[PDB]
């Protein structure tokens, strides 16, 4: 019988594996930036 | 395509159709919950617009200002929910505008501040989040109230808008007008009013307010939830049948593999 | 096409031949074999009519060999031997994108780089359809 | 011929005096297959005769070994031989273990072999490296899909395996961080599949964390190499064992989730870690 | 024989005077494979006369050429040969090239040839309608997939190319309007796969009227045929290319996002699509 | 050997007086293909003595049909025959039909094979499953979800098709008893669908009353079983035809809605489970 395994949505390289990674790398971004400035002001101190 | 794509393909569809039905399940209990919760909530909304129910109290002519409260959430995946309530508040911006008067909107759901701003991005008053992850509650809506009175906006006329959950698998956009100024509140049925004054009418206004935010914001929960659910089990149903379609072509393609390995074989073999 | 298939076999050693000419004596030349899949195709062709025993794909056994004696003839000489080149630019089409096949998969292993064009890419209007996430420059 | 000069300037490769440490055995792909089935064992020969005659320590580097197998299937044909699956020689696995037992650590000397496998359209099950797993101690499965990414070099974190993995031999701290790293990975691929469709606002707190983890993981698994000079531009890095335990035990105990996964790409040890993250942050 | 009556009835073919204007050649799929591998070298052969030696333009049509490497595939197993790919001929390419380098456009005269090349089992990749790609200018590829969705013919928009396609050639605004619709085909096949799995609801609102326009798209390309009249009912409609132009270059402007999609099926210029969309008010 | 033993136990075969009533036909899998080819007509020679000289329905197992294909497949390639699609004997067809045409109702008697089935790669169209359903006339499957349910036999009562459930075979009121009994359990499945999503008390009095009767139904699907009473202690029944019909068509009807769900586990004819009732308070 035909099965299937974890993280096999970006295996496919489809609509939805592109669509995970944009998803990420536009809210990891956000998060880098929030974490920067705060490091910055940190080390303003 | 080959067999490797195919394989892909099924397995990224089926991990899809897993993580829908999941998502229907958990939306299914969102929904009890929202359910249950509803019935108090309900009771509390009717009775705080029992008033303006049982008194005419019409703006009288136009006002300059006017607020619009877009009763939202910020996930997705809610079918038309947010598509419904942006056109409603869209189509009463453009027909309040077009009497020129001073529009403002105040959306509690990020997805209506992120469908309305590429538009209506200076008219947004406030915009509030997290709604929709954790049930609303009473003390959300004090907050946005509070903060919907200090935003320094008196807008004379208001109104609401919202989902209002009517069936399971049925709800309706409604809008509520909301007479916040104290002015608008008094009218002909307040003179048989007793102890109306004027600061214990605005409390009250300011106190109704906050009820029909509240109102407004278990509906849209109980309506999301459900559309939610439904929205889910559509996906689910259409990975299924994408995933016994592909898992057709995946056998052909496999006996295909085979057939050919085996014919390659044996002509090399014939042929030696 | 209506040349022999001993002729399509031949022609990519041909002007490999006259490339390695410029190449020795100084001169940098040039050669684009379009497309070494055809080239594939009637040496298999010849292969097959010699009763040389199948392989994959009905390919012959030395389809890479067909393609790594001829692609390694283009080099870059040293100042001891006239600093001569020969730059080549092979092409292979591939059926549906399947850059998986025996011939791309053979050809891809010898070069240096890959240039992917895309269909996808092409009627998305980037013309040319070059995929620079996958195309690479050894 | 880059890799002639390249030992030649390295110094690995004496041409004026007799004090070169590397052998040079090559058939390249313009040799016929009857040449390119025989260089392996050229090369193991040179081997053999430096563990056996002599009793020093031998590094044996093979690239690409799938060629042997390569011109072993085009010469079957020819031989008279019925073809084997995917069009391979019927004596696959008997001419692959005949030549890979002569590589071999005996009790004369040893030999550390290196060997390079040449994986056909990236399908690790196809017979010729398939076959190799069993003679192979430790295995770095480098896959296509790290590499696009931009992680270099692109080792599949979940697929490489070692012998010597284990609590009694590389000590159990190693092992816990390895399978941490390993556990964690994992984790993260099962919660991409949900972050396709759900997205990643919407994922709890907690899970949100661990992908965080994960992705500073996957980027401090990256490494500049001194080979790779010319290509990145940064300077090669060679990390301890101790540097790298502590910095991957750190990222995985949570001590650097206020930097940026920007920071962990392409650096040494964690402390250059951190240097880059404060220098994005002075900019 | 349809075509020989047909031919007969429109004066194509005249039974009395020579005046008739074409001539056949038959060798059908009732005929032993032997036949069917040289017939179309003989309606290639007439084709080649009255090309050189008479100096003329000359229409070839040829259905089904497919069938001349079927024929061969199957003499090649009595032939000894040792069969290539699929079992085909290792002569596939060969003979093909040989018959087809004889249909060309030479200095003396012209030769206009349509072909008809059949697809076993819907799979381009076969090596018969994989081969002979490389001996057409233009390329008019069906698709069984937009046949089931009613869309006659059932040209693939994103697989049929053609080599005059160039704006030298065509022109700028012709290469400009074809690009657009290819470019806006590509971006819908390309969201299909969410919107088959989520819905439309989850797209922005420049994906929803870009698949608004790229259906609208889809219907328009669909066109009834003079022949296929006594099939459909529709009378066949015969649009010029500046029509055709001018109505794909107003759908990509968005002049008609107004209008229902059913009112660009099975119509001709895009005044019968505004004069069908109002009938269904 | 364990179900000879089982088989022992269960007295359908006995070792000490001649009232066996199976005759076992062993092909072990260490045996050459070509034993295990020949088997199944060993043992359907043996069903044809019955079947001719003694004129009984005969009643032939296959355990199973799959290695049987299996070991023709391996005979015919060790007698270098090229194989056929999914590397199968070319003679797949002729060999599998040779050995069920034997499997026929003549005027003497009859043999009914009872076939047991294993698909490859779960795929149902593989050569195999599907010559193999090219002669079947039913199918029964034992679902282990039934199982696990409680319901003894375990057959699945929406996915075991037959042939013959026909009105021109069966009678109208058969037909109509089926159909309905099928339709009963497919709305159960709906509304056990709609109870695991929302509450029971959702449903409306129709669908309580239906699935009310349709566990009834699959509670009155399981049956003890002679050859168990020895293990369970409960005694087996041999439910004629007419009394299962009329019991599932009284159940439709409406007639012991006002009996209890277990009244009808476990139990022969409906008078059966009225005496439970009885003896449940």
């Amino acid at each position: 019988g035909v099965r299937s395994g974890a993280g096999a949505v970006r295996d496919a390289g489809g609509a939805f594996g592109k669509k995970e990674q944009a998803d990420e790398e536009r809210y990891f971004r956000a998060r880098a930036r929030e974490q920067l400035a705060a490091l910055k002001k940190h080390h303003e101190n | 395509a080959t067999l490797k794509d195919i394989t892909r393909r099924l397995k990224s569809i089926k991990n899809i159709q897993k993580i829908t039905k999941s998502m229907k399940m958990v939306a299914a209990a969102k929904y009890a919950r929202a359910e249950r919760d509803l019935k108090p909530a309900r009771v509390y909304g009717i009775g705080s617009l029992a008033l303006y129910e049982k008194a005419d109290i019409k703006v009288p002519e136009d006002k300059k200002k006017h607020l619009i409260i877009g009763v939202s959430s910020d996930r997705g995946l809610c079918g038309a929910i947010h598509s419904s309530v942006a056109k409603q508040i869209k189509s009463e911006v453009a027909n309040l505008t077009a009497a020129g008067k001073e529009v403002k909107i105040v959306g509690v759901g990020d997805k209506i501040r992120g469908i309305l701003h590429r538009t209506h991005s200076d008219q947004f008053l406030v915009t509030f989040k997290e709604v929709g992850r954790k049930p609303p509650t009473f003390g959300d809506a004090s907050v946005i109230a509070l903060e919907l009175l200090n935003s320094g906006y008196e807008f004379d006329e208001g109104s609401i808008i919202f989902n209002r959950f009517r069936s399971v698998i049925s709800y309706k956009t409604e809008e509520k007008p909301i007479f916040s100024l104290d002015t608008v509140a008094s009218a002909e049925s307040m003179s048989i009013y007793d102890d109306i004054d004027a600061d214990v009418l605005r409390n009250y206004q300011e106190y109704s307010l906050a009820n029909i935010i509240y109102y407004s914001l278990k509906e849209s929960t109980t309506s999301e939830q459900s559309a939610r659910m439904t929205a889910m089990d559509n996906a689910s149903k259409n990975a299924s049948e994408m995933i016994d379609k592909l898992t057709l072509t995946f056998n052909r393609t496999r006996q295909a593999v085979i057939t050919k390995e085996l014919i390659e074989i044996i002509s090399g073999a014939a042929a030696l | 096409a209506s040349d022999a298939a001993p002729l399509q076999y031949l022609a990519p050693y041909s002007g490999c031949s006259m490339g390695e000419y410029f190449r020795d004596n100084g001169k940098h030349a040039l050669i684009i074999y379009d497309d070494l899949s055809k080239q594939a195709v009637a040496y298999r062709q010849m292969s097959l009519l010699l009763r040389r025993p199948p392989g994959r794909e009905a390919y012959p056994g030395d389809v890479f060999y067909l393609h790594s004696r001829l692609l390694e003839r283009a080099a870059k000489m040293n100042d001891a031997f006239g600093g001569g080149s020969l730059t080549a630019l092979p092409v292979i089409e591939t059926q549906a994108g399947d850059v998986s096949a025996y011939i791309p998969t053979n050809v891809i292993s010898i070069t240096d780089g890959q240039i992917f064009l895309e269909t996808e890419l092409f009627y998305k209007g980037i013309r040319p359809a070059i995929n620079v996430g996958l195309s690479v420059s050894r | 011929n880059d890799l002639y000069h390249e030992m030649i300037e390295s110094g690995v490769i004496n041409l004026k005096d007799a004090t070169s440490k590397v052998a040079l055995v090559y058939g390249q792909m313009n040799e016929p297959p009857g040449a390119r089935a025989r260089v392996a064992l050229t090369g193991l020969t040179v081997a053999e005769y430096f563990r056996d005659q002599e009793g020093q320590d031998v590094l044996l580097f093979i690239d690409n070994i799938f060629r042997f197998t390569q011109a072993g299937s085009e010469v079957s044909a020819l031989l008279g031989r019925i073809p084997s699956a995917v069009g391979y020689q019927p004596t696959l696995a008997t001419d692959m273990g005949t030549m890979q037992e002569r590589i071999t650590t005996t009790k004369k000397g040893s030999i550390t072999s290196v060997q390079a496998i040449y994986v056909p359209a990236d399908d690790l099950t196809d017979p010729a490296p398939a076959t190799t797993f069993a003679h192979l101690d430790a295995t770095t499965v480098l896959s296509r899909a790290i590499a696009e990414l931009g992680i270099y070099p692109a080792v599949d974190p979940l697929d490489s395996t070692s012998r010597i993995m284990d609590p009694n031999i590389v000590g159990s701290e190693h092992y816990d961080v390895a399978r941490g790293v390993q556990k964690i990975l994992q984790d993260y691929k099962s919660l991409q599949d949900i972050i396709a469709i759900l997205g990643m606002d919407e994922l709890s707190e907690e899970d949100k964390l661990t992908v965080s983890r994960a992705r500073k993981i996957q980027r401090f698994l990256s490494q500049p190499f001194q080979v790779a000079e010319v290509f990145t531009g940064h300077l090669g890095k060679l990390v301890p064992l101790k540097e790298t335990i502590k910095g991957f035990q750190q990222i995985l105990a949570g001590e650097y989730d206020h930097l940026p996964e920007q920071a962990f790409y392409m650096v040494g040890p964690i402390e250059e870690a951190v240097a880059k993250a404060d220098k994005l942050a002075e900019e």
